[PDB]
Formats: structure tokens, C-alpha cells, sequence
RNA sequence: GCAGUCAAGCGUUCAUAGCGACAUUGCUUUUUGAUUCUUCGAUGUCGGCUCUUCCUAUCAUACCGAAGCAGAAUUCGGUAAGCGUUGGAUUGUUCACCCACUAAUAGGGAUACCCUACUGAUGAAUGUUACCGCAAUAGUAAUUGAACUUAGUACGAGAGGAACAGUUCAUUCGGAUAAUUGGUUUUUGCGGCUGUCUGAUCA
RNA sequence: GUGAUUUAUGGAUUAACGAGAUUCCCACUGUCCCUAUCUA
RNA sequence: GUGAACAGCCUCUAGUUGAUAGAAUAAUGUAGAUAAGGGAAGUCGGCAAAAUAGAUCCGUAACUUCGGGAUAAGGAUUGGC
RNA sequence: UUCAUCUAGACAGCCGGACGGUGGCCAUGGAAGUCGGAAUCCGCUAAGGAGUGUGUAACAACUCACCGGCCGAAUGAACUA
């Protein structure tokens, strides 16, 4: 048939090292919240 | 379509239905003159011969 | 095609696009008419819809009775006014373009026709054939 | 519309029917939106998804309501129909309140895109499309209840029968346990159970037959109880408005014999209970289990009931069975005629001689056509049919007719020539002609006028 | 909307030959004779037809009906060698090619291209390896026996025998479709410097293939060349190009006639009865004249006047009924298209004119 | 009596055509309307499979009756010889040559009597009782022109389209000279030449035709053995 | 949205220090479709075409399941993107919304000679020159409606009424062709015309 | 200041005229269906 | 000569025969033309192209500052001996 | 992991049993284990509910859930990752 695009595992750089880069972050935040 | 299943199968046994015995017929009958000819060129070389 | 209309309709010439002004060759006293649609049409892109000898049209009467004027309603090709080629052999044409008026189904509006029909549109609709006085 | 309900497809619940509509708005209108496009785009975005889904909302409900009769001022006789059956009240209210739900969905419609243009970012107009669409649900959500009801009403409107009150009908009624669905099979083409209990029949059944060239239907009842006068269920109300409305006759299939589920006594005061509908209705009443009973050997009392049945000016008894065809259709020829009471130029021959029409003898000799004879005329579309189908078989034209000779029918016309082709030229006497001209080329051969 | 051009014949080029090269074949079956599968002649000129229709539920059904064919020159064709083509995996490949022993003039003048300076030296080898035995040729010959489970034979026309003035021989290779290939080849070696008809390869109420080559019409722009309207990059954006000279196939065409040089009034249905071959007045529109076989087929073939095509009798067993109608003729117009001809005879045309002045 | 149907259409003296001695027959589609005729009638006359400059209708572009015959100058040397080859040569068969061709909508005609158009040409006008034998008749019918279209006629009895007054029914009554009424075929169908088609011993008509407009029908031209 | 109930579970251990899954109840502008002509600061520059390809979450075309489906057609859902999605009416403006056809008239995205890409065209070198052929690969196109029959069939009470097969036409697309018809003229081929020049005709 | 005429940021009106601005009717036609050809 | 003419077309007196040439007709351009059938549907937009245009006979409304609008409109006619 | 059953016979599978007042109460025109609301018990019992589904207009008939037989070893439920 027509069988349909397969989306990557590249590098494709947001993701990856810079967003749980925030999600270390995150990582603040739960010791923020387990405060309470 | 074109291309579909039951149009097709339905073509094929009318295929093997009369149109191919009006063809195998047909060979046969073209088959003559296609072998007559050679006779009339050898008759033509047999006038040749004499 | 719709419905009333027995038979099949083979290729002819085509001759009038949408706001093409023709006769009505009816005994209503109509006078003309002003296509604006056609019935069994082609898809396009920028096209002009066609109609042609033996084709069903939806149109306005533009001049004859006012009881009928400003309003809209079908109509069937009589008259072509350009040339086609019927298969036996031979090219023609009619010198007007006329058309004439009847329901949706095929039943003509009036009861009589003035002037010649074409052959096809004779063959094809048989309330014309039954309500015409003429054959080309 | 009258006489017939059949474009309403069905009604879904609110769940099915919310499903499906999210689903075609999440599947038509465009779903990718990233926060760096601009806001005028953004704000598009939702106000299109918002107001498809208030357009296939609103073009449901239209199908849903415009589908329904209206059941005010339709007919008496069909609103009486829907009264016993159909829980008119459930209806109406039910009905005006998913119209009133229609115009929450325009409300709104009306004021969320009226906020929407001053959306600004996606915190606000992300939850501001949910919200609406969430307002929307809690009115479908509110809206479930009626669905059911509207669905199974819905179910049932669409296999009733259809019978106008205002034509020809024959209202044919009997008793419980009365031989009335053997009788109607008999008499009409009707499919109605003939196991004999009570309540067999269910509700109007319709049943067709001809007389006089004219069209007549059938109307049965299920059976009646007016033990109260006043109250009965919804199956024995239903022939009870039929026998009130339908302007037509009326037949009473009596049954005077122990194969029912009450006495003999129990018919008579019925009928006199039953009586005052009976205005106009030009009644006739026939006895039917008759062969096993022959009632001339009634006793007296009994015969004294069918008397004092016939106090009333329109009133016939006749005797009639279940097996025997000539007595059944006297009873339908006279019933049709009772109902028939309820309800060109000349030549002048201008002329000496007579013309009188030809029909020659061959017509009135040959035999009228035998559908099954095992050999009979052929019918040559059937002889086309056993060598190849009725579109693909060429027929010779000759072959067919008289002629001098039949040996060169088949022959083929040469119809012309270099030039001139010959059908005007073509007569007898031409070699007569020819000879005239050779006589005449004779003539001017010698005289040198061809010098 | 659609797109303004098909993609099928998309490297829109002129063809290597004028010579539409046959690439399909209908298989084979190893239970008949052997039939040939094509044919080649040179397409001259365009007539009008009218034909009495038995098409059974038609709307044109046993009436007249008008309709338009074309003519093409089909003198025989001799044979003057064989090859054979064995299957690997890698597709065919020709391994023996074997000569007729004598060789015309055309086909000599074909193979040089230079001709009058040329010794015309072609096969004076060969001739001499056709011994008192013939030792060779039959040891190249047995081989493609064993071998060569399909084989073809080559052709030549006889152009001499045409109006046309070219002096060259077309050659091609012809698939068979008989059975017995030691058979065909045997059949073929007695074929040997002997000819064929066209009506022994082909009859009325048939369909046929046309392949061949297109008028040429130099390099017109998109306009007139896709019909596109008027006022990185894809290849399908319609670009100018050449136009015509393509090669194309057209299929599902019926023959109506099957012509015959010797037979005077060819132009003769049952009806006319007139003594008039089909060549018209005025000799044909830049071709000569019909004095030899042909056919007259329904519709358009590519090419133009002048023009070689090659023949193939349809490649398949047909389904529809067109396939298999009934042909009968009942008029072939005449008439010169050197103008708006009015007549078929020049006897007719004396006859509607009368004598005059140049004529006493 | 029987009602029939050409191929979906109820019209069927449009696509078809009967006398007391013979009968026609368009070649429209599949030769099934043809035993649908022969059926009632068998061979006891010709049945024949006839075109009009290829046209299907027959019906409604001739006229004749069982002496003779006319067709129009449309109509070709083909169908003209077929014609008389097919049909015996007791009947005439004879082609006209006029400024109109609508025979069979303009020519109600019964083998006595028939009518025609008020400005149809007096060289056919002859011409007709020539071949005929009948008296000719330049008429109307309630101001409508048509009278081969809206009018079907036998020695038996005839017919007219229903908007005739009484007055007009009887004065075309007196110069018909058969019993009329203002009737209707096909649930009202104003077109009756073509909505049916009678002779002396049948009528046909098509499959709308109720059971009120087939008692009429029957009653006035007497068709069976007890009418 | 807010506020409860129901409360799988969670909590140094936990109802009750407290959260919380899914349903439910609260009106949120009117219980008998009576309507209400509510467009209430649309503040941005695109808008509208020539025209190519791609995605499907399909509007029809395929094949299927279930639905009170007796049929016709419809209501949903599934695989499905192979092929198709119009002519007009109205504003600088996309905002707004009708008429009619058709099977439907689904939603989306993407100066210029210079080198590149695209469309097309030759070309020495393979010991030569020529003919015939193979076909790795690449592209790929056909589509839809209507109709005779089946058949007024079974089914339905009737109104109504398809179907499968056999058969013919037609639409939109593509590719050829010049028989014929119609259009085209520097054949400046044949006539004719106004003014003028070679005295006049002629040419 | 203002700009002919009737009756002074000037008020109601106005025949003729304007390379002044807008709507519509006739015929006209390749603007278009739908493009084709010829000439320097 | 023409004709209203000093418009345009042709010619005598007189003066140039200068403007880089040659061979070929593939598109598309630039200028110039013709096209059936319909007749502004197209397009923001009758943009441009095209229509009548010259001379005589009749005739030319409302409105007005009565002076015009007015070549109004609109119909017929136009050669040669 | 924790609960459970088990050669004093685990589960699968085959067969039978699966009773009364009872067709329990009004409900109804008809509703008897099941259109339906309230209730919902006791005798014998190995076990059998005022009775899960099949379905008659009603009844009727059939099955498991509840038990016993014939075969003999393990097996089921919940939860976790």
C-alpha cells in the first residue's frame, strides 16, 4: 500500500540535555513541594 | 473501475467463453492462407523450373 | 441526464454557454428565454456549463406572460443554432437558438410548438414528440 | 408529513450523539496550532473549531426535529393514535426541550465568539474552546433522558400501518378468541397470526381487497373490554379512536359459539354498550364458527338477544364461515355496497351507409396466448433468450415476411451506382423504357446526326 | 483541479527510429500452428466510411452510420533470417542470427548508408559459408533447435512495389506464437526468400495494435504543447519542450477491410458495384497510389502520411462485443482531398460536366 | 385490454403504431416489446421492427390505416422498400412531400374518417383521400391544434383529451361518427395518442392507466365479447 | 467553571493532618417547537489569481460490520488517499452568507547573458563502421454517472421497488488524427473595387 | 473675505462646460468557455 | 489629381536611394490582423480591442440663466452610363 | 507477595439433581422464577434463590450459581513489578 511515515530517533536537538535540563528543574520543584 | 476483482473474473470466464474459440478458430483459418501462400510461390518457382 | 429522458444522448457540437438569450417556441405566449443552469453537467475548473440539443436546462423567462416572469423554471433545447454531426451520415444546423418549457419530469408546460425540432431531441423526450408540429 | 413517517434515521443518545459530533470536528477542522503562529490565526483557529461544532449540532438537531410530525392539528384521528400510544406529554415536553436546548447552543455560540476575538494567548483561548465545548456537553449531558423514549417512539413510527380517515375503509371488528385473522387472511393478502387466543392482533392491521374496480382496506381490531366504560389500555383504545374517527363503515364479526374466552351473554351487552358509536357507520353484523353450531336450532332467549340487537336503523345479520369463499365475499360484495349508499357523446350517424368496424377472422381464429402450455407460441424475446441475452442478439431483419421468393431475401441490394443510386430510377416497365430508347437511338444512328 | 499533463510519457523526446520498435508480444500457445504476430506497412492517407450496424441494443442499431478510417500500403513481406533469444537471469539475449542466402538490393542498401560509393560487399561471406553442405549454418541452426525457447524472424518490405520512392528496406523482428519451435524454425527456413500476405496474418471483424512514430511539429512551448492556460523547480511543472515524433501504441482498433492489389474494384462494397480501386481521384495527399494490398481501420493511427507503422493483432484474448461485430461496408467515398471533392470517376466527372473546349 | 410498457416510458403510440391489418414497432433497446404484442395478437397480421430516418419514432411521424399509407419526406428509400417488403401488397404505402413531418401528431385517423391540421396543404389533403378512401376533415379540438397527438381513434369508438366541452364533444361527435367521451389515460396524462393506442379489436395503453380509465375505455370501444 | 456526594487508592501507620480515580446532583435566560428579525468598538495588512506536489483525521467513488435495515435511500463505525471536489450573485478589504448543478461540490500544509535545478538537443573515448535486439532502473491513467434487460422481479398490504450477471451510451482526464465539418490566408491562386501613375484599351 | 445665477468658516437651488468621481441601459465585440491561424 | 482642405493617398520639378549585410521560419516576444456559437458570464474595474463616424431628406424630448442642450436620439438614401 | 481449595479426591470437561405454600403480594386485559414495584421468608434438604440468562400474549421448556456421580494432581482469586 502507501504505508506511512516513520517519525525519527535523531538527534533533532529540545528534548533531550535542554528540557529536562528544566525537569532538573522540576527535580527543585518536587523538594519545593514535599516541604509541605 | 477498471481494475476490480468481480469485473475482471467476470471478463474471464467470458473470455474463456466465446471469444476464444472465435480466435482458435480463427488461427486456423488464417493458418490456411498463411500456408496456401506457399504454395502458390512454389507453383510460381515449378514455373520457374520448366 | 434526469428523469424522462429515454435513451442515452451521444456527443454532439456545443453551443451555448450560460446567459445565452434564445427563443421559446412554446403556445404560452413566452416569448424568450435566459439560461442560467444546465442539468447533466461537466465539473471544470473556470468552464462555461454547455447545453445542447436534447438537454434539460433550469431558466427564467425574461420576456412573456408576467404571471411567469421573475420566476424560474426548466426547460428542454429545440433549437441550436450551431452544427453537429448526426452519425447517418450528414453535418446541419437550425439558424435560432430556441428553447422551450416544461417540468422537471419532461411534461411540457404547453400543449403545441411553433417551428422545427431537431431529430434528437424529437427522438429523446416523447412529450415533445407528442405536443410538436414539426420535425426539422 | 401525512399518512407516512419514514426520514427520521434514528435518534442517538447523548453520549453517542456528543461522540459523534466531537469526532467530525476533531476530524474536518484543522487540530495543529503552535504558540508562535500569529493571534489573529490562533483566534480563528478555536472560533472555526467552535462554530462547526455548534453547525453539526444544530444540523443534527434540525434532523431531529423537523423529522417529527407536529402532532398538532395533523389529524384527529392520528393524534388520538399518538395519544393513546406514544405518552403525549412525555413527547411534547421532551421535544421543546431539546429545541430549547437548541437555542442554549446558539446562545452559547453567540456569546463565546462574541468574547473570542479579544482572546490572547493559550492559557485563555485553549480553555476558553474547552470551555464552550464543555458548556455545550453539559447541555447534552443534561438532554439524555427523552433520547430513549424518542428513539423507541421512533422505532415503532416507522412500521405502523397507514390508513387515511378520510377514504373507503372497511372497519372490521370481532371478539377475543372470534376467527377474525383467519377470516381477514382469507378474504385479503394479510399476514396475521391465526394462533386463537385473545389478544392476537396487537393493534390497527391493515388488510387490502378489490370490488367494483375500487380499492378497499381492512382495519382489525385487537379486541375490546369496556368493563369500565370509560378506561381501557392503549392496545383496546387504539380500534376504539379508529372506530370514532375513520368515516367509513363499520363490520361486526360475531361469533356466537363456546370457543371464546367469555359467555355468549357477555357479545350482546357489549354491542349495547358499544352502540353509541355507532352514528353513522351503517352497521352489519355476521356470524362466523357457524358450521359447527347451525344456530336455526337457537333457543329462544338467545334468539330474543338477536333481536334486541336491532333496534338501530342500519343493522344486517348475515352467516358466513372460515372455509367456504362464496358467503365471505357476498358479505364483502354488499358490505362495500353499503359503504357505496353511505357515499359522453353520440355519433347521430350523419350519414347513408353504416361504418361498421373490421376485425378480420385470423384475429378470432388464432388462440388466445397459454402462459404454461408445453408447446404453444414462442414469444421470440424468449427465443432470443436460449441463444445468447436479451441486449446481445442481432436479429435478421429479412427473413421474416413475404415475398416472390424467399431463396434471395437474403439478398443484398446494390441501391447504387457510379452516380444516381437507383431507388428513382426504380419501377417496373424499364425495359420497356429502355426498348423505347432503343428505338429512338435506331433512329438517329443512320441519319448522321452523330457525325 | 487535474494536472495539465499525463506522466506516462513524461521524457518527452523524439524517438532513435522511425521504426516504432515492437517491445510487447502476446505469449505464445504451443498447441496451434504458428500464426505471426505482426506485420508493417506504410501508412497513406485518410478516407470517410459509412457501415451498416448490426450492434445488437444499441441506438445505431441496422442503420447507416458514418465513420472515418485510414489506409495503409501492406504489400508482401519477405523473410530473410532468423534469430533466437534464450531466458537467463539477466533477461534474453541474442545468440544466433541466421541469413537466407540471397539478399536484395533494398536490404543491402539498407544496412550501408552511403550506398552508390559502397562495393555493396554485405554478405559475400556469408553466401560463400553457404556451402554444397550448408555445414555451419546447420550447426548454427540445431543449436537454436535445442535452445532459443523463443525465436523470432526478420522481415523486409518490398518498397520498390510502393508510390513512394526511398529505395530502402525496413527491417524489424517478428515474434511467433505457435508451438514446436524446432517446427518454427523449420517452417521458417522453407519461408525462406518467400513472402507473406496480410490477409494470411489478418482478417475482418478484428482489433489490432498500432505503435508507430508522431508528426513532429518542431518545439512548441506549453501553450499549445499541454494545453495550459495563458498569462526548486519539479518536473512535472510544464515546461516547453519538444513536441512530437513520439513513439505511442493504439490499441482496440477495428479493421473494416482487408484490401487485395489484384483485386479490381477494391473501393467495390456489395453496393456500389463500380468498378473503382480505393485510390481516389488526384492520387493521394502526398502518397501515390493503392496498387497493391491494404486495410482500412476505424479511428486515427499515430504517424503521418508516408509513414512506416507496425501492426500487432491485439496482444490478448478481448472481452467486448466491438471485438467481435460483424463488419459489412456499404460505401467507400472516393472522392480527391485535394480539395472539397465532389466526385469519385473521372468518367463522372465527364458525365456531370459535359465536353468542352480542351476536349474537341 | 391490456396495459404494456415500452422500455421504462408509459407513451407508447409515441414509439409505436397500430392498424386493424398490421402493426409497428420501434427498435429501441431489446426486442421484448415486440412479444409483448405479438403475444395478444400472434401472426394472424404483420408485425414489423421499422426506423424512421433512424428515429425511434414511428409513433407520432405517420399516418395511414388498413387500405393505405404515409410517411413523410424525412423518411428514407430503406425504410420505404422494407416497408412494402414486409408488408403485403394489398395496403398502399405512399411518401409524402410537405413543409411539415409531424404525420402522427397532426392525423387522428380511423380507416373511414380522419382529421388534420387547418393549415396543412390541400396537394396532401387530396392526396390522403386519394389513398385512403376517407373523408378529410381541417379541424380543432378545444382550440387545440394537435389533433394526431391528442386524439386516438377506431371504427369502434375514439377518444379526446378531457378539457372538450359538452358542445365541442358533440359537434366532433357528429363529424366523427362514433360515441366519444373527454377522457383520460395515465393518472390524467393530457397526451393520449401517445398514452395508449386502440384499433377495433385491441387497445393498449400504459401501465399507470387505472382501472376507471380501462372501464371507459373497454365500454366505448366495445372490445370485448359482451360490450 | 464552582460546590458537594459516591471514594480504586495514597499518607514515619492513617479517612477524619488531607487528597483522590469514575459517575451523580446542583441553574447557567423562559416544560408544550409562540418565537427573538442580538451582526453590540472583528483594529489587521494581505487579497486574488497562473499552478505543482504532499498529509488524512475521507465529502463522495471501493469492500465491509452493526443498527427496526421488509425494500429504495438514509444513520453511525471500520480498512481506505487509487481518482475526483463546480458555475454564479456580494464588499480595497480575508470577517459576513444565498441561487443552481453534479456523485460530491471535505479539511489542511508546503536586473536577470550569471552557477544551480527543470524542460528539451549533439557528443570524441571504448580496434573501426553499420543493422537488429535484450531491459538494471526510473515514470505510469484512467475516472464517474446514466440507461435496456434482469424486472415492475422477490419484499412489502399497497404506495413503492433495487438488485448480481448480459448490454450501450455519456461526463472529467490523457494520447493520437486530419477523412469530413467549421476557423484561419502572402498560394497574395482566382475574380471585383475607390483615388492615382505608365496618353486610352490591355497588362 | 468670497467667487456666475435665483434666494461672506457663508447658508437651500441651479441650464452649459469639465482629460473631474460613482451606478446602470442599447448595440459592440476573443474579457471569457477556448483556444486556433497568418504577416514584418 | 483627390477631396472641405495646408488632413491622408498618388505624381511632375529638384534630391536621397543613407539606417551593417547574408541564410534560414522553432517557440515565445513587439507592432499589426482575422476567428465560428454565445455575447462583459471573465474581471476589483466595459482597462484595452471593437462598434456608428463622412454628405443630403425628415426628425430630434425633458430641463433651462430661454441664449442652448444638438452631429442629440433616431429612420431612409449614397455606385456607374 | 498475600489469600484460598486439595488422593477424607483441587480445577477443566460429560450426566443427573436443581422440590413445596408458589401461578408468593398488589400490580393486569393478560405478568405463573425473570414488562414491572414492594420484598425476599420457612419445611425437606447434598443442594435449590420468592429464583442469573434463554422466552411466551400468558404459561411452558432449557442452562449456570448450588450439590452428587463417573477421570484422577495439582489448581484458582486479588495485588505487585
Amino acid at each position: 500500500m502507501r504505508v506511512r511515515k516513520r517519525q525519527s530517533r535523531r538527534t533533532s536537538t529540545k528534548l533531550k540535555e535542554g528540557i529536562k535540563k528544566k525537569a532538573s528543574a522540576h527535580r527543585k520543584k518536587e523538594k519545593k513541594m514535599a516541604k509541605k | 473501475s477498471l481494475r476490480a476483482s468481480s469485473h475482471l473474473n467476470a471478463k474471464s470466464v467470458k473470455r474463456r467463453g466465446v471469444f476464444q474459440k472465435a480466435v482458435d478458430a480463427r488461427e486456423q483459418r488464417i493458418s490456411d492462407k498463411l500456408k496456401e501462400d506457399l504454395l502458390k510461390q512454389k507453383l510460381e518457382d515449378l514455373k520457374k523450373k520448366e | 441526464s434526469g428523469n424522462g429522458a429515454q435513451g442515452t444522448k451521444f456527443r454532439i457540437s456545443l453551443g451555448l454557454p450560460v446567459g445565452a438569450i434564445m427563443n421559446c417556441a412554446d403556445n404560452s405566449g413566452a416569448r424568450n428565454l435566459y439560461i442560467i443552469a444546465v442539468k447533466g453537467s461537466g465539473s471544470r475548473l473556470n468552464r462555461l456549463p454547455a447545453a445542447s440539443l436534447g438537454d434539460m436546462v433550469m431558466a427564467t423567462v425574461k420576456k412573456g406572460k408576467p404571471e411567469l416572469r421573475k420566476k424560474v423554471m426548466p426547460a428542454i433545447v429545440v433549437r441550436q443554432a450551431k452544427s453537429w454531426r448526426r452519425r447517418d451520415g450528414v453535418f446541419l444546423y437550425f439558424e435560432d437558438n430556441a428553447g422551450v418549457i416544461a417540468n422537471p419530469k419532461g411534461e411540457m408546460k404547453g400543449s403545441a410548438i411553433t417551428g422545427p425540432v431537431g431529430k434528437e431531441c424529437a427522438d429523446l423526450w416523447p412529450r415533445v414528440a407528442s405536443n410538436s408540429g414539426v420535425v426539422v | 408529513m401525512q399518512l407516512s413517517w419514514k426520514d427520521i434515521p434514528t435518534v442517538a443518545p447523548a453520549n453517542d450523539l456528543l461522540d459523534i459530533v466531537l469526532n467530525r470536528t476533531q476530524r474536518k477542522t484543522p487540530t495543529v496550532i503552535r504558540p508562535g503562529f500569529k493571534i489573529t490565526r490562533i483566534r480563528a483557529f478555536y472560533m472555526r473549531k467552535v462554530k462547526y461544532t455548534g453547525e453539526g449540532f444544530v444540523e443534527k438537531f434540525e434532523d431531529i426535529l423537523k423529522g417529527f410530525p407536529n402532532i398538532n392539528d395533523v389529524h384527529p384521528f392520528h393524534r388520538d393514535l399518538m395519544d393513546t400510544l406514544y405518552e403525549k406529554n412525555h413527547y411534547k415536553i421532551s421535544l421543546a426541550a431539546i429545541s430549547r436546548a437548541k437555542s442554549l447552543v446558539e446562545q452559547v455560540a453567540r456569546d463565546y465568539v462574541r468574547l473570542l476575538k479579544f482572546g490572547q494567548s493559550l492559557f485563555q483561548c485553549k480553555q476558553l474552546k474547552r470551555a464552550a465545548l464543555g458548556r455545550m456537553a453539559t447541555i447534552v449531558k443534561k438532554l439524555r433522558d427523552p433520547l430513549a423514549y424518542l428513539e423507541q417512539v421512533r422505532q415503532h413510527i416507522g412500521r405502523l400501518p397507514s390508513i387515511d380517515p378520510n377514504t373507503r375503509t372497511l372497519l372490521i371488528c370481532g371478539y377475543p378468541n372470534v376467527g377474525k385473522s383467519s377470516f381477514l387472511r382469507c378474504i385479503t393478502k394479510s399476514d396475521v397470526d391465526v394462533q386463537p387466543y385473545a389478544f392476537t392482533t396487537k393493534s390497527l392491521y391493515v388488510g387490502h381487497f378489490d370490488y367494483k374496480y375500487l380499492r378497499f382496506q381492512a382495519i382489525d381490531t385487537p379486541g375490546i373490554l369496556d368493563r369500565p366504560t370509560e378506561e381501557m389500555n392503549n392496545i383496546e383504545m387504539q380500534s376504539i379512536y379508529a372506530i370514532a374517527h375513520l368515516r367509513s363503515c363499520v363490520l361486526y364479526f360475531m361469533d356466537l359459539s363456546e370457543q371464546c374466552g367469555f359467555t355468549i351473554e357477555a357479545q350482546v351487552k357489549l354491542f349495547h354498550s358499544i352502540k353509541p358509536l355507532f352514528a353513522n357507520k351503517s352497521v352489519m353484523v355476521v356470524i362466523n364458527k357457524t358450521d359447527i353450531i347451525r344456530p336455526e336450532d337457537l333457543d329462544e332467549e338467545r334468539a330474543q338477544l338477536l333481536e334486541s340487537v336491532k333496534e338501530v336503523p342500519g343493522v344486517e345479520i348475515m352467516t358466513s364461515s372460515c372455509q367456504l369463499e362464496e358467503n365471505v365475499m357476498e358479505v364483502r360484495n354488499k358490505a362495500c355496497e353499503k359503504l357505496l349508499a353511505s357515499r359522453v357523446a353520440q355519433p347521430q350517424a350523419r350519414d347513408d351507409v353504416k361504418r361498421t368496424p373490421f376485425i378480420p377472422e385470423s384475429v378470432k381464429n388464432l388462440k388466445k396466448y397459454d402462459p404454461e402450455d408445453p408447446n404453444r407460441r414462442k414469444l421470440a424475446r424468449d427465443i432470443e433468450a436460449e441463444n445468447g441475452g436479451a441486449g446481445v442478439f442481432n436479429v435478421n431483419l429479412k427473413d421474416k415476411y413475404l415475398l416472390e421468393d424467399d431463396e434471395w431475401k437474403n439478398d443484398i441490394m446494390p441501391e447504387i451506382l457510379d452516380g444516381k443510386n437507383v431507388y428513382d430510377f426504380l419501377d417496373p416497365e424499364i425495359a420497356a423504357k429502355l426498348q423505347a430508347l432503343e428505338e429512338e437511338e435506331e433512329k438517329l444512328e443512320n441519319e448522321g446526326f452523330y457525325n | 483541479a487535474p494536472r495539465h499533463g499525463h506522466l506516462g510519457f513524461l521524457p518527452r523526446k523524439r524517438a532513435a527510429s522511425i521504426r516504432a520498435r515492437v517491445k510487447a508480444f502476446p505469449k505464445d500457445d504451443r498447441s496451434k500452428p504458428v500464426a505471426l504476430t505482426s506485420f508493417l506497412g506504410y501508412k497513406a492517407g485518410m478516407t470517410t466510411i459509412v457501415r451498416d450496424l448490426d450492434r445488437p441494443g444499441s441506438k445505431f442499431h441496422k442503420r447507416e452510420v458514418v465513420e472515418a478510417v485510414t489506409v495503409v500500403d501492406t504489400p508482401p513481406v519477405v523473410v530473410v533470417g532468423v534469430v533466437g533469444y534464450v531466458e537467463t537471469p539477466r533477461g534474453l539475449r541474442s545468440l544466433t542470427t541466421v541469413w537466407a542466402e540471397h539478399l536484395s538490393d533494398e536490404v543491402k542498401r539498407r544496412f550501408y548508408k552511403n550506398w552508390y560509393k559502397s562495393k555493396k560487399k554485405a554478405f559475400t561471406k556469408y553466401s560463400a559459408k553457404y556451402a554444397q553442405d550448408g555445414a555451419g549454418i546447420e550447426r548454427e541452426l540445431a543449436r537454436i533447435k535445442k535452445y532459443a525457447s523463443v525465436v523470432r524472424v526478420l522481415v523486409h518490405t518490398q518498397i520498390r512495389k510502393t508510390p513512394l520512392a526511398q529505395k530502402k528496406a525496413h527491417l524489424a523482428e517478428i515474434q511467433l506464437n505457435g508451438g514446436s519451435i524446432s517446427e518454427k524454425v523449420d517452417w521458417a527456413r522453407e519461408h525462406f526468400e518467400k513472402t507473406v500476405a496480410v490477409d494470411s496474418v489478418f482478417e475482418q471483424n478484428e482489433m489490432i495494435d498500432a505503435i508507430a512514430v508522431t508528426k513532429g511539429h518542431g518545439f512548441e512551448g506549453v501553450t499549445h504543447r499541454w494545453g495550459t492556460k495563458k498569462l526548486h523547480v519539479m518536473w512535472s511543472v510544464a515546461r516547453a519542450g519538444q513536441r512530437g515524433y513520439h513513439s505511442r501504441t493504439s490499441i482496440n482498433h477495428k479493421i473494416y477491410r482487408v484490401g487485395k492489389g489484384d483485386d479490381e474494384a477494391n473501393g467495390a462494397t456489395s453496393f456500389d458495384r463500380t468498378k473503382k480501386t480505393i485510390t481516389p481521384m488526384g492520387g493521394f495527399v502526398h502518397y501515390g497510389e493503392i496498387k497493391n494490398d491494404f486495410i482500412m481501420v476505424k479511428g486515427c493511427i499515430p504517424g503521418n502520411r508516408k509513414r512506416i507503422v507496425t501492426l500487432r493483432k491485439s496482444l490478448y484474448t478481448n472481452t467486448s462485443r466491438k471485438a467481435l461485430e460483424e463488419v459489412s461496408l456499404k460505401w467507400i467515398d472516393t472522392a480527391s482531398k485535394f480539395g472539397k471533392g465532389r466526385f469519385q470517376t473521372p468518367a463522372e466527372k465527364h458525365a456531370f460536366m459535359g465536353t468542352l473546349k480542351k476536349d474537341l | 385490454a391490456t396495459r404494456t410498457q415500452f422500455e421504462n416510458s408509459n407513451e407508447i403510440g409515441v414509439f409505436s403504431k397500430l392498424t386493424n391489418t398490421y402493426c409497428l414497432v420501434a427498435v429501441g433497446g431489446s426486442e421484448n416489446f415486440y412479444s409483448a404484442f405479438e403475444a395478444e395478437l400472434g401472426d394472424a397480421i404483420p408485425i414489423v421492427h421499422t426506423t424512421i430516418a433512424g428515429t425511434r419514432i414511428i409513433g407520432r411521424m405517420t399516418a395511414g390505416n388498413r387500405r393505405g399509407l404515409l410517411v413523410p419526406t424525412q423518411t428514407t428509400d430503406q425504410e420505404l422498400q422494407h416497408l412494402r417488403n414486409s408488408l403485403p401488397d394489398s395496403v398502399k404505402i405512399q411518401r409524402v412531400e410537405e413543409r411539415l413531418s409531424a404525420l402522427g401528431n397532426v392525423i387522428c385517423c380511423n380507416d373511414y374518417v380522419a382529421l388534420v391540421h387547418p393549415d396543412i396543404d390541400r396537394e396532401t389533403e387530396e392526396l390522403i383521400s386519394d389513398v385512403l378512401g376517407v373523408e378529410v376533415f381541417r379541424q380543432t379540438i378545444s382550440g387545440n391544434i394537435l389533433v394526431g397527438s391528442y386524439c386516438s381513434l377506431s371504427n369502434q369508438g375514439g377518444l379526446v383529451h378531457p378539457q372538450t366541452s359538452v358542445q365541442d364533444q358533440e359537434e366532433l361527435s357528429s363529424l366523427l361518427q362514433v360515441p366519444l367521451v373527454a377522457g383520460t389515460v395515465n393518472r390524467g396524462s393530457s397526451v393520449v395518442g401517445a398514452g395508449m393506442v386502440v384499433n377495433d379489436y385491441l387497445a393498449v395503453t400504459g401501465l399507470d392507466t387505472t382501472a376507471p380509465e380501462l372501464s371507459v375505455i373497454e365500454s366505448i370501444f366495445r372490445l370485448q365479447d359482451a360490450q
